[PDB]
């Protein structure tokens, strides 16, 4: 934030606190879980590994 | 609701961000609806980045208006029907599951 | 993050290999980062000579 009259930064306003991203989707910690596709649970260890 | 997505870029750049914020703000109240929209060839497909005054606008469009569709809707308040030419040319993005 | 296998390739090309260095920079920046990159046959194909 800048007082307008001379150009100069007085104060600081956060840092980020801006939506909309570029190369969507994007999703920080989904909830949708292992279980929604169930007896492949051999195969859910193996992409754990 | 009729509106055209046509008019949903409009000119020079930055003309504008208002129509897409209101007409799903505008449908939240007037439910049951009943939101139509209504063909998507040029303002839904993908875009360069960036050849600027056209690619800009459309991009911007776009962001604003799958932001707001996807989150008046889980369930049912607001049905959205709309309609398109060809799903051939247009490429993912509206064609996602969300 | 998210690639659709149908975006890419087109005719006579390089948007299809933007949106991969797109993704890569993404990635990079949110580290820990993980691109689910569906669907790995239009993109790929057999070698020739």
């Amino acid at each position: 934030a800048l007082n307008q009259q001379t150009l100069a930064i007085v104060n600081v306003l956060p840092t980020s606190k801006d939506p909309m991203v570029y190369g969507f989707e994007v999703e920080e910690k989904p909830e949708v879980s292992y279980e929604d596709i169930g007896g492949l649970d051999v195969q859910i260890e193996e992409i754990r590994e | 609701i009729r509106v055209v997505g046509s008019e949903f870029v409009q000119k020079y750049i930055g003309e504008g961000a208002r129509l897409v914020r209101e007409v799903f703000q505008l449908a939240k109240e007037k439910a049951p609806s009943i939101i139509f929209i209504d063909e998507l060839d040029a303002i839904a497909a993908r875009r360069t980045n960036s050849d600027t005054s056209g690619d800009r606008e459309v991009q911007r469009t776009m962001m604003q208006l799958l932001a707001e569709l996807d989150g008046f809707d889980p369930r049912g308040d607001v049905k959205v029907i709309g309609a398109t030419n060809r799903i051939d040319i247009l490429d993912p993005a509206i064609l996602r599951p969300g």
